[PDB]
DNA sequence: ATGATATTTT
DNA sequence: AAAATATCAT
């Protein structure tokens, strides 16, 4: 019955005793494999998203430093900014589950400032009680009723607990959501939940990829950023329609005038092309003739989604190269094992790694394709 | 040093320049620098291979200074002897050191380790019924040893009294004496059946420290150094349990003897039948076949005059052969008379446990041949991070001496000089303010004072208790227990009696109005009194350690010299010239000039 | 070598 | 309550 002391000494120093570039390429190729498949799926540019956040005792856990409540709220602010930058026409609403009830914190609108301010106020609020998915969903269902039909209803629940206390049968709400054509995306924090999986699958036409649980702090940001982009629509669902809209002209005035939207003195504004009423900022529904005023730039931002730029394929090392320098940025390709040259299929012009990421994330048009004369 | 151009600024380094050796190509990885001439080692704890390097260096080197980032180690003959003792050889040591060195090891260093790594196991000493036999399996080597006139398979009985003489002599000769005892093999000595309680669990560093002692599966004598509050009592208890033989404990003070009795009972399976305490309070002795006997150094070490009732128990101690002996607070063993305890009591394995292996004289090194090599050591900073010993924010308050008081200081003689600055009215105000401020925070404060007269004077003025030699054992225990479990009595003064070997988790703050002459041992021991606070794991908690001194007096000289050990271990002292909020205090002692003059006359009348 | 302080005994 | 021996520092 001897103890571990008598056996031997650990001898820690015995444990320690005394290709990267190709590894990066193959790792990039494996990552690029997921990006190889891309097709112009039809996506609803106009959308209405109700953001539901869990503010309950489960948020007091220190899994995400400093606490789940702080990180979720902070990343929510970033999501609000990103969501309204990529999609200018869309509107958003904020709900929070606290004390076993769903509490509205900001009306569904198209002003990012209002939603940002609402989230900022929630910072100090201390989470408590149990969450209630049914109460949040019922409140979300009501909020998404006045929204126009052409808009695609969307719910993005950030669930953090493992159990839900509802006053009624949540299964009825799931059926009701499907009837109203509402798609729910759930970002779990700890582990899978049976009801959450069913809600996402039922509302997403059987797709099970809309319920995701993160595995570390870094993965949360990627999940938040993914929801920014619009979701594709199914073939069976039909929502084709026209929407009346107008483009107002910025007007400069020496004397400030009352704004129809807020009834406040503002030096400048945009004159509506129907009722000539002035609105402080865009894009918002006109306060008088309720036609959504927008600028041509707002429509432009969403064009790249309709016709995404085809992914580039790395050239084989054996084949010859078009030139020794990048077409766009003129950066010499390192001589190095495997050539680090990427060519666009349409125009067949090589590009560097920096251009490949830039030409598919920020810049949405291949420089070579525009240069090619037809 | 060949084909090397001396540097222009090489003159700044007094022959200590080491630029001749070239840096290794992989210097970015190796964490060690080796200085050839001085033998010092510089270790980077922020670089890869830090943890196992620290464990290895501690084994083969005695730490000197261990700040946060750069650790300064040194190699000595005694350190090498300890390293080779715990299952190591020159081949392994050389390979590891060269591997971890940012620069190649110089030939001078290689020779130093090589010489002392081969004499490990030539001469052995064993203990039979009551006769010591210095024997060895081989027969040729001992014949050379016997030829020497200093000493006076082969086995020969040596005089018990002269055992220390041969032990030192073996250290002097090339072959040093080894102290190993195979407790598993021998069953002739009655075995005590004891084991740790199921609830008890050994902490990581405690487990590692005990593992080194039993690395080869056989107990070996040595000294284990852990910070105050680390739990050396549990390490000793576990060491006794595994050996499964009779164990005798020698302790510095009777109060601590009671602590050992209680601690031993709380953390093991032993029953009262096998426990007896040979202290001044009671001379009860155990009549069981075997058991634990806990005593004190003074009782055992005393030679001339001991009562017959104590003599019979002492004869009982010397009669039976013991299997284990724990020399608690082993930093006083090298004293003139306490050394006799090792010789009188015949034990196969002897273990020393202390927190501050410091001694003003050169007698500290003698421990290596009285008990054994320094088996293990632990970093005070490392344990503080782990949450085992409470963090302490040391400070050194500067208390200026007033003009009237200072003038009398210069004229008085040296021995009278001490009482002028210890009773400084400015120091008195500082002590009052700190106690009042820290009592508001609900913190227990212990005010040490070596000077008995000053201790009493401060206590009487503040209406607080005190403990020192005149206090009886019953009263001293009552104050200790009361101060631990009563809200009203938040602060108690003490003296040299309580400096070392007392457990009191309640204490969190600490002050010293006066202190003994420059001595690092007392400073470290007093600081350790508050390093085991039960509320050490609470978030954002910091214990306090205040040192009140008088500016321009000899106390400043002593205080700087009195905190050297703490600086080496890692603690940093902050100078507090001004105590904010002191002026607003409604009442301050000796505020009026008349009060200061009256105190000056009173203190002057002392001598 | 001396002075403090502490401890043990009678 | 007084003796006597150790210890720790000059
Ligand atoms: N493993 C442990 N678990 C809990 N408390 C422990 C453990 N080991 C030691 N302690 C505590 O450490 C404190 C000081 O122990 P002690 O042996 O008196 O320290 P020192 O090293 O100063 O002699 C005691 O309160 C004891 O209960
Ligand atoms: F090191 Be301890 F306080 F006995
Ligand atoms: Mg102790
Ligand atoms: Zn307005
Ligand atoms: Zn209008
Ligand atoms: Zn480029
Ligand atoms: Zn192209």
């Amino acid at each position: 019955g001897g103890y571990a002391w008598e056996d031997e000494i650990k001898r820690s120093w015995d444990l320690v005793k005394v290709a990267s570039l190709v590894a990066s390429i193959v790792e990039a190729r494996k990552k690029r494999t997921a990006k190889k498949n891309i097709t112009p799926y039809q996506r609803g540019i106009i959308r209405s998203l109700i953001l539901t956040l869990d503010c309950s005792e489960a948020m007091l856990e220190k899994d995400l430093r400093p606490n789940r409540h702080a990180m979720i709220i902070q990343y929510a602010i970033d999501f609000v900014h990103e969501f309204f930058d990529q999609n200018p026409i869309s509107q958003m609403g904020i709900i929070i589950m606290r004390n076993g009830l769903a509490q509205l914190v900001s009306q569904v609108s198209g002003n990012p400032q209002d939603h940002i301010d609402a989230l900022k106020s929630i910072r100090k609020q201390e989470p408590k009680g149990n969450p209630s998915l049914q109460n949040a969903l019922e409140m979300a269902r009501g909020l998404l009723l006045p929204v126009p039909a052409h808009c695609t209803r969307e719910v993005l629940i950030v669930f953090g607990s493992l159990s839900t206390t509802d006053p009624g049968d949540i299964h009825q709400t799931i059926d009701s959501l499907v009837s109203e054509k509402i798609r729910v995306k759930v970002l779990g924090l700890s582990a899978q939940v049976a009801i959450c999986k069913e809600l996402c699958k039922a509302t997403n036409y059987g797709d099970e990829s809309f319920y995701k649980i993160l595995l570390d702090e870094t993965h949360l940001k990627e999940l938040f950023n993914e929801a920014v982009t619009p979701l594709p629509v199914n073939k069976i669902n039909k929502g084709f329609t026209l929407v009346k809209m107008g483009f107002p002209t910025r007007i400069f005035e020496d004397t400030p005038t009352f704004c129809s939207c807020h009834s406040k003195l503002v030096y400048g504004g945009y004159f509506c092309p129907n009722c000539h009423s002035k609105v402080c900022s865009l894009p918002t529904v006109c306060p008088c003739c309720d036609l959504m005023l927008i600028l041509s730039t707002h429509l432009a931002r969403s064009y790249h989604h309709l016709m995404p730029l085809k992914t580039f394929a790395e050239v084989p090392t054996t084949e010859k190269f078009r030139s020794e320098d990048c077409f766009s940025c003129q950066s010499r390709f390192p001589i190095l094992l495997t050539s680090s040259r990427y060519r666009c299929e349409d125009c067949k012009q090589e590009f560097c790694v920096d251009c490949d990421v830039f030409i598919h994330e920020i810049l949405h048009n291949c420089p070579g394709c525009e240069s090619k004369p037809v | 040093p060949a084909d090397f151009v001396p540097d222009s600024v090489s003159g700044m380094f007094r022959s200590h320049d080491f630029s001749y050796l070239r840096l290794r190509p992989d210097h970015a990885s190796r964490p060690l620098w080796i200085s050839p001439s001085d033998g010092r080692i510089i270790l980077e704890s922020f670089s890869p291979l830090a943890e196992q390097a620290q464990d290895f260096l501690v084994t083969i080197a005695e730490p000197i200074s261990r700040p946060s980032h750069i650790h300064e180690y040194k190699i000595t003959a005694y350190s090498l002897y300890a390293a080779v003792s715990v299952g190591l050889e020159t081949d392994d040591i050389i390979s590891v050191l060269d591997r971890l060195s940012k620069v190649p090891v110089a030939e001078s260093i290689i020779n130093f380790i090589k010489g002392a790594t081969i004499s490990y196991g030539k001469v052995k000493l064993v203990i039979k019924h009551n006769r010591y036999f210095v024997e060895t399996t081989q027969a040729d080597i001992l014949q050379m040893l016997l030829n020497d006139s200093v000493i006076g398979v082969h086995s020969f009985e040596i005089a018990n009294e002269s055992v220390e003489v041969v032990k030192k002599r073996c250290q002097e000769i090339d072959y040093p004496v080894l102290e190993e005892y195979d407790f598993r093999n021998d069953h002739r000595n009655p075995d005590l059946d004891i084991d740790l309680k199921p609830s008890t669990q050994i902490r990581p560093y405690q487990e590692k420290s005990l593992s080194k002692m039993f690395g080869n599966g056989r107990a070996r004598s040595g000294i284990i150094v852990l910070p105050c509050g680390a739990g050396k009592t549990l390490v000793g208890i576990t060491a006794a349990c595994t050996i499964k033989k009779s164990v005798i404990v020698l302790c510095t003070s009777s109060v601590s003897v009671m602590q050992w009795r209680q601690q031993f009972l709380q953390w093991c399976t032993l029953q009262p039948e096998n426990c007896a305490v040979f202290t001044s309070d009671n001379k009860e002795m155990f009549q069981t076949e075997s058991g634990l006997v806990v005593s004190t150094y003074s009782m055992v070490a005393n030679t001339r005059n001991r009562s017959h009732d104590s003599q019979k128990v002492m004869d009982f101690l010397t009669g039976r052969e013991w299997g284990f002996i724990i020399l608690d607070e082993v930093h006083v063993v090298p004293a003139a008379m306490f050394r006799r305890v090792v010789s009188t009591i015949a034990a196969h394995a002897k273990l020393g446990l202390t927190a501050t292996l410091v001694r003003e004289d050169d007698k500290i090194g003698d421990l290596n041949f009285l008990i054994g090599p320094k088996l293990y050591e632990a970093n005070w900073m490392e344990l503080s991070q782990k949450g085992h010993i409470a963090n302490v924010q040391c400070a050194e308050v500067w208390c200026p001496m007033t003009a009237e008081f200072y003038q009398e200081y210069l004229r008085e003689t040296a021995r009278k000089r001490m009482l002028l600055y210890i009773m400084n009215p400015t120091k008195f105000q500082a002590c009052q303010f700190l106690i009042q401020y820290h009592e508001r925070r609900g913190d227990k404060i212990i005010v040490f004072s070596d000077n008995v007269y000053a201790l009493q004077e401060y206590a009487l003025k503040m209406g607080k208790p005190f403990i020192y030699g005149s206090t009886p054992q019953q009263e001293r225990m009552n104050i200790l227990q009361n101060f631990q479990y009563n809200d009203q009595i938040n602060t108690i003064f003490l003296s040299k009696v309580g400096d070392t070997s007392i457990d009191l988790p309640e204490a969190t703050c600490l002050i010293q109005i006066s202190s003994h002459y420059g001595s690092r041992r007392q400073e470290a021991q007093r600081l350790g009194r508050i390093l085991r606070a039960k509320r050490r794991n609470d978030e954002g908690f910091n214990a306090f350690f205040y040192s009140l001194v008088s500016k321009d007096t000899q106390e400043m000289y002593y205080s700087t010299k009195r905190q050297a050990f703490l600086v080496d271990q890692g603690y940093a002292f902050k100078v507090i010239t001004h105590l904010h909020g002191m002026e607003n205090i409604p009442n301050l002692a000796y505020a009026s000039p008349r009060e200061r003059r009256e105190l000056l006359q009173e203190v002057l009348l002392k001598n």
